[PDB]
């Protein structure tokens, strides 16, 4: 058992964090006060769930997590919600003035007032670990805190925890639910400065989640609460291999080995099926073949792009529920006879499979129906370059006129940083083209 | 030199001082360094009684300063309706042009003095007169979207 | 980001400032004595942004009242909410400024500036997290214009990191035929370009035009004009005063609305337009983008929107607002710059203003604002060319070069708007 520490930065990272830990408690049987009756070893243990939860002498199971925000409103809701007793109060850190949707305030001016306090509180959690493997960092690309503070934190973590793995869950901006006009700037700036400090990053495109809520869940105008519940289901499916017994992606190093062929192209695409509305409580159960085929439909992706336009470098299928291995073998065999699935000539054409035989858990109040079998596919495809192209284009339209740049320069940032970040994004786009 | 004192009295509105200075031989057509006369100054500072007194004692109603401004240009610019009427009755050239190509109509239109605009049009102001940039008073009303002025100029 | 310190200077500033306090106190359930009598928790959620909390749970406006003319203090005091203001927050001089910008900025105004700064200091020190300042004033007079701009600069020196916002009333000969007003306005605009983060341009030309041609009022009074002002002020401050989906503040508004530092002059708009004592979502979105509903006498169809913020108030489907707002952007796509993606932001607030079930407030950063600046510049130039009344300014210490510099800066501002109006994405 090797511990994982989760860090939630800014509004999006905090709100997604709260939805994730609620779901983890339900999957493991942990009550809102931290009590876990199925845990026979009180005050300690080396069970697989201990990777995410420590134990006190009174049998309290406490998340190995830190929540950070430059203003207090969002974290204040965690401090007073249903799960207020679950977290280490010193684990919820807030400032008084936010980054005003400005990467430079998050990274250089406001962020520097709290950076040492955050690192000292993270060290207190790390000191409690016997074999810390690394960190899971949740944050938006668009916010000033989510972009700027996260980059500053990732730079410091690389110095203080050199050999530890760092994985991100990043929220990629969409127009339908955006906060700010400068979100493309913040997104490019944070991508450039975190690229060398992050081992693997799962981007969640708010437009993809918003479309799924509208199409599959019949939600007229999805709010953050509906987006976050679906995102937490997907995040749980990705982290289940770390919290339960299994043979695939059992540690952070294995995520890099299976999904990241080269350090810079470290952005896997997640696909999840089936997503069924809770109002369809008597829905016909979908077979292993039907859910597996659904992983190759662009409509089920966490990022909007078309893998038919790209090539695969890795593909991992993670099943949960009533799934017989021979049925997976047969579904994959059928899927291989498909013209739209191409691998690069330097990777084996294989699909890695992991099965957890417990079906997914639904949260009370959620929008999803209970299902007997579900699958999350994680792939490294060159088609994710389409997400970067879309973002780089919005950056270029504004930057050509130097629109809004004065706000960044006025907050301790040199204008050359924008060109250096953009040049790194052009090189990233070429890295995907050179592979295929 | 009573001319310099008469320029000061006309600007300051000292009616009694104007009468005494003229009675003592003060030049009613004296000019300051920029070519302004007592009549230009009384018309600029709105001293109606001084304007009337000066006109009954030989003031040139059409005197121009170094920039081609007449007393009528200044009264129309500042918005002194009663003085504009007195100047027109005493022979002021309604279509006098200064060094910027402006007529009194251009100045009353720019400054929004609509009652003075009406008065000037009634006394033959030329609506086709162009300033040094080719603008008529109608062009100024269309360019600034002053619909009230545009209606008056079209009557 | 919570507290805002409000300052009102000169006659216009104090008159519109008092109307602001009357209108927003009614929205927050606050009576003239300072007691809360409302029926919603939403009214007190962000009350600390504009009011200080005092003994007996008495809410007191964070407002400083300034004027070189002492008669303004009595007119404020005799208003319905005249007793709500902190007695130590009234800073009044002995003699007015006589519509002279030089008196307000250099002589009488400069003698009373340190007194106002002590009052700003005490109010600022008792803030947990000051976000900035809001000033109400006219540009055509002497006190709001000359002293207001001097006050902005001194506050800017002591509090550089805070936001400075103004509600600045533009002069028009339709409301006040005083020929020195284009001089006072131009000298003030030179100061506002350098020293404010955001300025709402409230044009008396537009206010007169709405009252006369739209509302059918043949003889508009200041009370009629100020009715449109208070409605606009209530609308543009909605997201600062009510919770909503966005935790809005003055700095997030500036970062998202101001792409170039000097282009921070907004054109506000309001719908429906009403007169004193006298709509569906598609109608509201249409009226909101119409020239007839703008508070600056500019035609938005003569320019391009750089950024827009729109606030809808009342009970309505947010999906409908999203649809209709997307619609206006499709049919009027030529009136938006194509190089600032997603430049229109929408907010919906549950609580509508008094007497209205539905309302919409528009805040546009439009290149068509150059029409307002060109109007004042042409009047400044007509007066300045003839040196009319220049001695009234140079006699108070002013240099004739300050007029030249102000004129050159405003003409440069008009050229900068034209530059971005003609720019293409390519
Ligand atoms: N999925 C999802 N997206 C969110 C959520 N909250 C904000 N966002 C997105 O995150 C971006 C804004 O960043 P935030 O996280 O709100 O900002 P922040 O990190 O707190 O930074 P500042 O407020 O600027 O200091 C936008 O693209 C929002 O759509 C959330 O709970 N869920
Ligand atoms: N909208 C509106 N404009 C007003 C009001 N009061 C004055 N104004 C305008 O403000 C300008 C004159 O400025 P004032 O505010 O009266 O002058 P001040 O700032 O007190 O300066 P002095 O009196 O010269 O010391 C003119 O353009 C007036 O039309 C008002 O209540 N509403
Ligand atoms: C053009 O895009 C943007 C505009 C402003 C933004 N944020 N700031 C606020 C938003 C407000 O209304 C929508 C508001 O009411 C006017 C407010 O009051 C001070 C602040 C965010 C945006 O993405
Ligand atoms: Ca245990
Ligand atoms: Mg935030
Ligand atoms: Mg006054």
């Amino acid at each position: 058992m090797r511990e994982c520490i989760s860090i939630h930065v800014g509004q999006a990272g905090v709100q997604i964090g709260n939805a994730c830990w609620e779901l983890y408690c339900l999957e493991h049987g942990i009550q809102p006060d931290g009590q876990m009756p199925s845990d026979k070893t009180i005050g300690g243990g080396d069970d697989s769930f201990n990777t995410f939860f420590s134990e006190t002498g009174a049998g309290k199971h406490v998340p190995r997590a830190v929540f950070v925000d430059l203003e207090p409103t969002v974290i204040d809701e965690v401090r007073t919600g249903t799960y207020r007793q679950l977290f280490h109060p010193e684990q919820l850190i807030t400032g008084k003035e936010d980054a005003a949707n400005n990467y430079a305030r998050g990274h250089y001016t406001i962020g520097k007032e709290i950076i040492d306090l955050v690192l000292d509180r993270i060290r207190k959690l790390a000191d409690q670990c016997t074999g810390l493997q690394g960190f899971l960092v949740f944050h938006s690309f668009g916010g000033g805190t989510g972009s700027g503070f996260t980059s500053l934190l990732m730079e410091r973590l690389s110095v203080d925890y050199g050999k530890k793995s760092k994985l991100e869950f990043s929220i990629y901006p969409a127009p339908q639910v955006s906060t700010a006009v400068v979100e493309p700037y913040n997104s490019i700036l944070t991508t450039h400065t975190t690229l060398e400090h992050s081992d693997c990053a799962f981007m969640v495109d708010n437009e993809a989640i918003y479309d799924i809520c509208r199409r599959n869940l019949d939600i007229e105008r999805p709010t953050y609460t509906n987006l976050n519940r679906l995102i937490s289901q997907i995040v749980s499916s990705i982290t289940a291999s770390l919290r339960f017994d299994g043979a695939l992606n059992v540690d952070l190093t294995e995520f890099q080995t299976n999904l990241v062929p080269y350090p810079r192209i470290h952005f896997p695409l997640a696909t999840y099926a089936p997503v069924i509305s809770a109002e369809k409580a008597y829905h016909e159960q979908l077979s292993v073949a039907e859910i597996t085929n659904a992983c190759f439909e662009p409509a089920n992706q966490m990022v909007k792009c078309d893998p038919r336009h790209g090539k695969y470098m890795a593909c991992c299928l993670l099943y949960r529920g009533d799934v017989v291995p021979k049925d997976v073998n047969a579904a994959i065999a059928t899927i291989k006879t498909k013209r739209s699935i191409q691998f690069v000539d330097w990777c084996p054409t294989g699909f890695k499979v992991g099965i957890n035989y417990q079906p997914p858990t639904v949260v009370p109040g959620g929008d999803l129906a209970k299902v007997q079998r579900a699958v999350c596919m994680l792939s490294n495809t060159t088609a994710i370059a389409e997400a970067w192209a879309r973002l780089d284009h919005k950056f270029d339209l504004m930057y050509a006129k130097r629109a809004f740049v004065h706000w960044y320069v006025g907050e301790g940032m040199e204008e050359g940083e924008f060109s250096e970040a953009r040049e790194d994004m052009a090189a990233l786009e070429k890295d995907y083209e050179e592979v295929g | 030199d009573l001319g310099k004192k008469l320029l000061e009295a006309a600007r300051a509105g000292q009616d009694d001082e104007v009468r005494i200075l003229m009675a003592n031989g003060a030049d009613v057509n004296a000019t300051d360094a920029s070519g302004l006369t007592p009549l230009h100054l009384a018309a600029t500072y709105g001293h109606l009684e001084i304007v009337e007194v000066l006109l009954k004692h030989g003031a040139d109603v059409n005197a121009i300063d170094i920039m081609g401004s007449t007393p009528l240009h200044l009264a129309a610019l500042i918005g002194h309706l009663e003085i504009v009427e007195v100047l027109l009755k005493h022979g002021a050239d309604v279509n006098a042009v200064d060094t910027w190509g402006d007529t009194p109509l251009h100045l009353a239109a720019i400054m929004g003095h609509l009652e003075i605009v009406e008065v000037l049009l009634k006394h033959g102001a030329d609506v086709n007169a162009q300033d040094k940039f080719g603008k008529t008073a109608f062009d100024i009303s269309i360019d600034n979207g002053n619909e009230d002025l545009a209606e008056i100029l079209q009557k | 980001m919570r507290e805002i310190v409000h300052i009102q200077a000169g006659q216009c500033g104090n008159q519109i400032g008092a109307k602001f306090w009357e209108v927003i106190s009614d929205e927050h359930g606050i009576d003239p004595t300072g007691s809360y009598h409302g029926d919603s928790d939403l009214q007190l959620e962000r009350i600390n942004v504009y009011y200080n909390e005092a003994t007996g749970n008495k809410y007191v406006p964070r407002a400083i009242l300034v004027d070189l003319e002492p008669g303004t203090m009595d007119s404020v005091r005799s208003g319905p909410f005249g007793q709500i203001f902190r007695p130590d927050n009234f800073v009044f001089g002995q003699s007015g400024a006589g519509n002279n910008w030089a008196k307000g900025h250099y002589t009488e105004g400069a003698e009373l500036v340190d007194s106002v700064l002590d009052v700003v200091r005490k109010e600022s020190e008792s803030c947990d997290c000051l976000q900035g300042f809001q000033l109400t004033h006219s540009l055509g007079g002497g006190t709001g214009s000359g002293m207001g701009t001097l006050l902005i600069s001194k506050i800017r020196e002591e509090y550089p990191d805070r936001i400075m916002n103004t509600f600045s009333v533009m002069p028009s000969p339709k409301v006040s035929d005083t020929v020195v007003e284009p001089y006072n306005a131009t000298l003030s605009v030179h100061q506002l370009v350098e020293n404010t983060d955001e300025t709402y341009c409230i044009d008396n030309e537009a206010l007169y035009d709405i009252c006369f041609r739209t509302l059918k009022l043949t003889t508009p009074t200041y009370g009629d004009l100020n009715h449109l002002v208070s409605a606009t002020m209530s609308g543009v401050t909605t997201c600062l005063r009510f919770p909503g989906q966005l935790n809005a503040d003055l700095r997030k508004l500036a970062v998202n609305m101001v792409p170039f530092p000097r282009l921070h002059f907004f054109m506000p708009g309001f719908a429906p337009l009403t007169s004193r004592g006298s709509l569906t979502v598609p109608e509201l979105t249409q009226q909101m983008f119409d020239s007839k509903n703008m508070m600056a006498a500019c035609d938005p169809r003569h320019g391009r929107y750089l950024t827009v913020a729109a606030i809808f108030r009342g009970r309505m489907s947010m999906k409908e607002v999203d649809e209709q707002m997307l619609n206006v952007q499709n049919k009027n796509s030529s009136y938006f710059v194509e190089w600032i993606p997603n430049n229109v932001k929408t907010a919906v607030c549950d609580i509508p203003p008094r007497g209205l079930k539905m309302s919409a407030t528009f805040i546009g950063n439009s290149t068509a604002i150059q029409e307002l600046f060109k109007r004042i510049s042409e009047q400044f130039t007509a007066m300045f060319r003839r040196k009319a009344f220049l001695h009234w300014y140079t006699g108070e210490g002013m240099d004739e070069m300050e007029f030249t510099e102000a004129e050159s800066n405003m003409n440069d501002l008009v050229s900068e708007y034209q530059q971005y109006q003609d720019a293409t994405a390519d």
